[PDB]
């Protein structure tokens, strides 16, 4: 639930 | 500077050391000792540098919206005044979390960033900058915010054009710099639909081009890309 | 020392939040600097400190047997030359960890044991002074190999008389010293026999008390008692 | 599997 980003 | 006198290969093997002992702060180190060897990086080494303080500045990140949350529900209507420490705190671990952006955008500027001449490694780099600018862009509440915040976006923009020249749809760190670019948008430039967009179009770009992979790239692609649904769930 | 200038009751509620933060190196620096204020801690405090600790050394210590364990098997018959660098790369873990050891042992011994007159303070402390002569007992291949292991013995053996004496046997900290104390035996003073009589009846001794518990501290020793157990189960 | 410790 927290957005992901790489 | 700190890793100065040790080699550049040591570094490195220090560095995956670390990275298999968890220990990113010291493979960040080693790491930096290695980009501070002058010379370019490999692809396996820029992960390396990028993990490392992915991880370190992650754990910074994580910790600081901790302290920022409580921060912030330190100052609601109702709530008892618990002096200056929280902030304090959440200042101290911002500076330090503020030091290693500035490390590594540091690191990136002197002079990663101006040798890399591969669209992999300038991309790669560009995407690390947009990065450590939006990480700063998270804590950034000041005068230069949109500066930070501009930067950020500049350093995206430039490792979109061109990786979007130069990389196929389904390269990682194409997908990877998208993902980032279009987080970014939803919560650092307040652009839920241009970051809406961006995860749409990568993510639809990349799948129309997974026919051209190997299993291998086909695997290390959908994975990015499945993150770019997690968003698209996410924010949709 | 660097936390001179803060107040103590400032160092308390900054280790907490480092801890909310799962940052424990600052709550390890918190807490020291609280420690270094000279006067007792409280329970809650002692919690604190023994927390922080507890973690950092953890992650030392975890990342220590990662490399140590690299480096052992670097040394298997067949195994490629690789250079001084996993050797050195986990002699400079080993002596952070070895330092953050000295340091707690400094702080125990300057000056939270000769203070420390409650029983629940007292032998928590030796038990802490036992856990880090033990961590350092984990990392000691020298001559004095020998007197750590048996430092942490004598900080362990006078806790548990001390616990043994003035706690009931389902105390936490009683529990908890006899756990360590257990896993001393087991994996240190190479005593699997005295590690599992310990373990065994430290257990049973609990159980028996169980029944003298209001509900909350039934809970506490139980989950203590469990990790007993699990010992037992491991071990036999 | 690994022994406990607190
Ligand atoms: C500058 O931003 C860097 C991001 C952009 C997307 C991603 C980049 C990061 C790393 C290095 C890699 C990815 C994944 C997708 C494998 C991780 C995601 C976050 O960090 C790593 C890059 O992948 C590489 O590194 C991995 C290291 O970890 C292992 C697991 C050993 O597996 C390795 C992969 O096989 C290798 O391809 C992936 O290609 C690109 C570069
Ligand atoms: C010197 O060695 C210290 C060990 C010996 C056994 C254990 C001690 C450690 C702490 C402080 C406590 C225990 C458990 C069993 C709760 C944890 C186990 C490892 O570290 C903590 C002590 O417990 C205390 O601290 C906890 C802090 O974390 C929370 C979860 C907030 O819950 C708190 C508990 O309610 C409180 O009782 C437990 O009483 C004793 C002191
Ligand atoms: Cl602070
Ligand atoms: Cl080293
Ligand atoms: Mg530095
Ligand atoms: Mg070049
Ligand atoms: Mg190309
Ligand atoms: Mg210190
Ligand atoms: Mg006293
Ligand atoms: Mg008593």
């Amino acid at each position: 639930k927290r957005r992901k980003s790489v | 500077g700190a890793m100065g006198s040790m080699e550049r290969a040591s570094l490195i093997q220090k560095a995956k050391l670390a990275e298999q002992a968890e220990r990113y702060e010291d493979m960040a180190a080693f790491m930096k000792g290695a980009v501070e060897k002058g010379e370019e990086l490999s692809v396996e080494e820029r992960n390396l540098l990028s993990v490392a303080y992915k991880n370190v500045v992650g754990g910074q990140r994580a910790a600081w919206r901790v302290l920022s949350s409580i921060e912030q529900k330190s100052n609601e209507e109702g709530s008892e005044e618990k002096g200056p420490e929280v902030r304090e705190y959440r200042e101290k671990v911002e500076t330090e979390l503020q030091g290693v952006c500035d490390t590594v955008l540091g690191l990136l500027d002197s002079h990663l960033i101006k040798e890399a001449g591969d669209a992999e490694s300038r991309v790669f780099y560009l995407k690390m900058k947009g990065d450590y600018y939006r990480y700063l862009a998270e804590v950034a509440t000041g005068d230069d915010k949109k500066r930070i915040i501009d930067s950020a976006r500049s350093a995206y923009q430039e490792a979109m054009d061109i990786s979007k020249k130069e990389m196929p749809p389904t390269h990682p760190i194409r997908l990877g710099l998208a993902l980032n670019f279009s987080v970014f948008h939803y919560e650092i430039a307040n652009s839920p639909e241009e970051a809406i967009s961006l995860a749409k179009t990568t993510f639809d770009e990349a799948m129309a081009d997974l026919h051209t992979l190997s299993e291998d790239s086909y695997k290390d692609s959908t994975l990015i890309m499945q993150l770019l649904r997690d968003n698209l769930t996410l924010w949709t």
